């Protein structure tokens, strides 16, 4: 009864013929069973060798839409991601729903079905529904749900359908009684477009499985994952391996699939031998112990505010609570960045801010009140000051060591009565010999050698040898901008041990000023120490 | 639904190119919910159309709220759209000239010329749900849409007939159509301009504001400092100041200014300036007001602006397309956020250098802005108030 969805090939290509495998007495017979009881429940029909096309089928029954999915066109998945329970309101009453055979209940566009021909290993069958496996079929159905749900949830105003796949989220504020009779005409209008609920994948009773949640009156657990220990993988259970561990990604961040999906570089048969190469290894067993660690939040309250707030750790980690009443969270986390370049405390915290920010607007839509380890003051000096254009929203200082500080600060106007130190590096051909040096107007200087560097690098020398060689208080000049940018940019930490040290040396410093002038002009400060590292 | 009874122009992509392929980014509840009893009434009117997955094309949609409005305006991020759409078949010099410019949303007017009904699935949009509870409603346009660069050029026709009839009783008026806004001015009284820009409103009832003053509009020149007691340091960095110059005026000369810093000497020592240098500063000072030499406006290729922060609220800008040749000059202060939110005072400056860019020139710069991209990503929607939006990239090295 269903309106289909038209699905054309991509320009230019034509459907798939890819040979079929050819096998044993053993399961060819349980094919012919399986798809009789296909063809009588409707969902294959059958033609001769008219069409050309091919899909393999191995062997429960299994189809290889790979070859076909290659040539079928894009499909906009509508969805910005999964749903977290987090987002949950409370309800009086909740049910969920799944649908028996999601796809299996779908038509496909008749003028696609020739394509999705496939051979028994003899009969020929070309699918009318939804194939499992398929591009389209997650898009397809899903879209089909939806409309199919619409005229139900518009004349059911009092309830709420929260829909993903197969299971249906239905809650409501009514009584039991009301809420009973309310899904069973749920179930009989999705009855009437030809998709049954079966009453013991019908959850009635409350810890409620929604997407591997358990779904308690006042509380919710994530569902343990656990996936196999077997010894050898076929690259489908590789592919169902980087299927349900690429959505336990959401909840666990951290989960990376990088690996696994590598090992499908190849014309690989979905039924022979897979070796892991030793990389992959690593990758389940990386988060194997991430993947047994619970997680457990309350539900959202409206009429309350959201606060979050954030702790520092260890090696640019962060952690963050979001929660409306004390100690009762939502959602908690973890972050970890610290920056290829130069990075400091403060901008990591910036990013935390805005990192919740975006995960807040897409649960609850709107954005928390943040309470951050950092002083109104230490935020005030810092954005009024950095070059660039920054901003937190409305939060206020949480006392939570260790503190988010300013660990040093340039001046701005040259310091009287400081020595004033002129620095400048050089590097000569292929030579493989570095020259960083300073001269000071008291009459001070020195030049150090160097072995393997850039152009910067001796630049950034030559500064931290005038900020190593003087007093508290220092003026120094250098002609390199990028030396001088990269103190400008503030960092607390560095990859660059050779930085690390200027910023050890910048905060045992009382006062300094940097200060910039283009190389090869006449300034009586440059010209001397360029001279010295000629 | 209904379709059009007046026919439809058609209209086509560059040559090669695809339709735009543009995630939705996360919306809050309140634009969410603003999206919703917006695009409802607007498919019952037969505006726009419920779309499946088989269109792989979409735009990202948000709301706006104008400078004083209440309430919510529907933006649809076009972006991409346009720079995929064909050119279509000029800009009135004048605009710059009058003393009192209104602009007017004439955006609703866009909806009553339908889209090419083979151009349709380009303007695919998507709502996305608070916390993904249900999959976001697509939608496509089966009319011209707002903030589509094609919409005003098709309604170019049918908007000419609708101001003639004004635009000779009242020949002097310039009036300037660009995307979903007329800029109309004038040299009339500030009394006499506001009743004739609402006739001319009530005109466009008839078939079926926001104020500007351009005649005062600033442009900052290069300053030298001009000190009494110079140091070292003040010296130094006028000397750098001047060779930065000398990529836009290649005359300058800084030589005889460094002559008087030969030696090692300590910043704050004061230096007197030994007159030949004076002489070489003079020079220097009067050889910055002449016109840059080789700058002209050049319709055909893209504008840039490029944003610098000063500081206590003041931030300044430079219009050029290509370096050292600026068109335009300026800098801004005390706008809304003004010492307290770096991206609202962004957000503002790029939006007037953008209103200016539109009355000089009709096209809108490229802009280049001092802040990471997580950061403007995360809050620029939350401060636009323009029927517009410009591209920009994202600058991270430290200037002067
Ligand atoms: O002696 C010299 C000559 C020089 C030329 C060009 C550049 C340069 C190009 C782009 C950025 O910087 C830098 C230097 C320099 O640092 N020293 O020291
Ligand atoms: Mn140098
Ligand atoms: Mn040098």
């Amino acid at each position: 009864p269903i309106e289909t969805v038209p699905v054309k090939l991509k320009p230019g290509m034509d459907g798939p013929k890819v040979k079929q495998w050819p096998l044993t007495e053993e399961k060819i017979k349980a094919l012919v069973e399986i798809c009789t009881e296909m063809e009588k429940e409707g969902k294959i029909s059958k033609i001769g060798p008219e069409n050309p096309y091919n899909t393999p089928v191995f062997a429960r029954k299994l189809v290889d839409f790979r070859e076909l999915n290659k040539r079928t066109q894009d499909f906009w998945e509508v969805q910005l991601g999964i749903p977290h329970p987090a987002g949950l309101k409370k309800k009086k009453s909740v049910t969920v729903l799944d649908v028996g055979d999601a796809y299996f209940s779908v038509p496909l566009d008749e003028d696609f079905r020739k394509y999705t021909a496939f051979t028994i290993p003899g009969i020929r069958y070309q699918y009318n529904v939804l194939p499992q496996g398929w591009k389209g079929s997650p898009a397809i159905f899903q879209s089909s749900m939806t409309k199919i749900l619409e005229p139900f949830k518009k004349q059911n105003p009092d309830i709420v359908i929260y829909q993903y796949m197969d299971d249906l989220y239905v809650g409501s504020d009514l009584e039991i009684g009301q809420h009973r009779t309310k899904i069973e005409e749920l179930r009989q209008h999705l009855l009437r477009w030809g998709l049954t609920t079966p009453d013991k994948k019908h959850q009635k009773e409350p810890p409620f499985l929604w997407m591997g949640y358990e779904l308690h009156p006042d509380k919710w657990t994530v569902q343990p994952i656990v996936l196999p220990e077997k010894d050898s993988w076929t690259v489908n259970d590789i592919q169902k391996l980087v299927g349900k561990l690429n959505w336990a990604s959401q909840i666990y961040p951290g989960i990376k699939v990088r690996q696994l999906s590598k090992l499908l570089r190849g014309t690989k048969a979905l039924t022979e031998v897979i070796p892991l190469t030793e990389e992959a290894e690593l990758e389940l067993a990386e988060n194997r112990e991430i993947l047994k660690e619970p997680v457990h939040g309350v539900y959202y309250d409206p009429s309350k505010d959201l606060i979050a707030e954030i702790q520092k750790q260890g090696q640019g980690q962060w952690t963050y609570q979001i929660y409306q009443e004390p100690f009762k969270n939502l959602k908690t986390g973890k972050y970890a960045r610290m920056r290829g370049a130069h990075t400091n405390d403060v901008k990591q915290l910036t990013e935390a801010v805005q990192k919740i920010t975006t995960e807040s607007i897409v649960i609850w839509g709107k954005t928390p009140k943040f309470k951050l380890p950092i002083q109104k003051e230490t935020w005030e000096t810092w954005w009024t000051e950095y070059w660039q254009a920054t901003w937190i929203p409305e939060w206020e200082f949480v006392n939570t060591p260790p503190l988010v500080k300013l660990w040093y600060q340039l001046e701005k106007e040259p310091i009287v009565g400081a020595e004033t130190f002129y620095v400048d590096g050089a590097a000569n051909r292929e030579t493989k010999l570095g020259k960083a040096g300073y001269v000071t107007n008291k009459g001070r200087q020195k030049v150090v050698p160097l072995t393997n560097t850039t152009n910067q690098k001796t630049e950034l020398q030559a500064i931290y040898l005038a900020l190593q060689d003087s007093g508290l208080e220092v003026n120094i000049v250098t002609d390199s901008q990028y030396a001088l940018g990269i103190i400008q940019a503030q960092p607390d930490k560095s990859e660059s041990e050779l930085v690390n040290q200027i910023i050890e040396q910048l905060i045992k410093k009382e006062k300094v000023y940097l200060a910039w002038v283009p190389a090869h002009k006449g300034i009586g400060g440059n010209e001397q120490v360029d001279k010295l590292v000629s | 639904g209904p379709i059009s009874p007046i026919e439809t122009v058609p209209v086509k992509l560059k040559p090669g190119m695809d339709g735009p392929k543009v995630k939705q980014w996360p919306l809050t509840e309140e634009k969410i919910k603003a999206l919703v009893e917006i695009c409802t009434e607007m498919e019952k009117e037969g505006k726009i159309s419920k779309i499946g997955p088989e269109n792989p094309y979409n735009t990202p949609v948000f709301a706006i709220k104008k400078k004083d409005s209440t309430k919510w305006r529907k933006l649809v991020d076009f972006r991409e759209l346009n720079k995929r759409t064909q050119d279509f078949w000029p800009h009135p010099a004048g605009l710059k000239k009058k003393k009192s410019v209104t602009v007017l949303d004439v955006g609703d007017a866009y909806f009553s010329v339908p889209l090419d009904e083979d151009f349709r699935k380009y303007t695919a949009f998507t709502i996305p749900s608070i916390n993904n509870e249900t999959p976001g409603i697509r939608y496509q346009y089966n009319v011209l849409p707002q903030g589509w660069k094609g919409s005003p050029a098709i309604f170019q026709s049918s908007m000419t007939k609708i101001l003639e009839p004004f635009k000779k009783q009242n020949p002097d008026i310039v009036i300037y159509q660009y995307m979903d806004d007329l800029y109309v001015g004038s040299d009339l009284e500030i009394g006499q301009h506001r009743t004739k820009i609402e006739e001319l409103r009530q005109h466009l009832l008839r078939w079926g504001g926001y104020e500007l003053h351009p005649d005062k509009w600033t442009v900052q020149p290069i300053v030298l400092p001009e000190k009494d007691s110079w140091t070292v340091n003040d010296i130094q960095k006028l000397v750098g100041k001047l060779n930065w110059a000398s990529q836009i005026y290649p005359g300058i000369k800084v030589r005889q200014l460094s002559k008087l810093l030969r030696g090692t000497k300590a910043l704050t020592e004061v230096i007197p300036l030994t007159e030949e240098a004076e002489l070489e500063l003079a020079e220097n000072r009067e050889i910055l007001k002449e016109p840059v030499h080789g700058v002209y406006y050049d319709p055909s290729k893209d504008l840039i602006a490029e944003i610098q922060k000063q500081g206590q609220g003041q931030w300044t800008y430079q219009i050029y397309q290509e370096p050292f040749k600026n068109l335009k000059t300026g800098k801004y202060a005390r706008m809304r956020g003004a010492h307290t939110n770096d991206v609202k005072q962004l957000t503002e400056a790029v939006q007037k250098i953008t209103t200016e860019s539109i009355v000089i020139w009709g096209k809108t710069p490229k802009f280049k802005l001092p802040i990471q991209k997580e950061t403007w990503e995360t809050w620029w929607t939350e401060y636009w108030q323009a029927t517009w939006i410009p591209e920009w990239e994202f600058v991270n090295t430290p200037p002067l």
